[PDB]
């Protein structure tokens, strides 16, 4: 996860650790890029089921509401 | 030395975790007077080698500290 997010200071400490393990090879860099970072299916998934359950306990909880009106109605 | 444009998308991490797909659009040009220099270090196609490297490791670095 932090992987992720501190993404900044880990691609700064990759980089140094490569500038300092390929300096050996008769070679000159300026930059290098770390672009991605994904992870499998389940994070996005359980991500957007929690947001189901809000959204969807959110429904139920207008579906009360319409109980409420019901009461009244029903009286 | 006339200019040039680029684009890097990132799935940044925002604070919550939420893995964000964001894209950040970056413009560039080289110097006129160290153009041998660039030349030298890189070579004729230098922009294509330098240009993601920091947006990609500062979009992470900035949604990270920023929600969803």
């Amino acid at each position: 996860s932090q992987l992720i997010t501190q993404r900044a200071q880990v691609s700064l400490l990759i980089r140094r650790e490569l500038t300092e393990r390929a300096k050996d090879f008769s070679l000159i860099l300026d930059d290098v890029a770390i672009t991605e970072l994904s992870f499998s299916r389940e994070y996005t998934a359980a991500v957007e089921a929690k947001q189901v359950a809000q959204q969807e306990a959110q429904r139920a909880q207008f579906l009360v509401e319409k109980a409420k009106q019901e009461q009244r109605q029903k009286i | 030395c006339r200019s040039r444009p680029r684009n890097v998308p990132v799935i940044t991490g925002s604070k919550d975790l939420q893995n964000v797909n964001i894209t950040l659009r970056i413009l560039f040009r080289p110097v006129a007077s160290q153009l041998p220099r660039i030349f030298t270090s890189i070579g004729e196609d230098y922009d294509e080698r330098v240009l993601p490297s920091i947006t990609t490791e500062i979009l992470k670095s900035v949604v990270a500290r920023f929600d969803a």
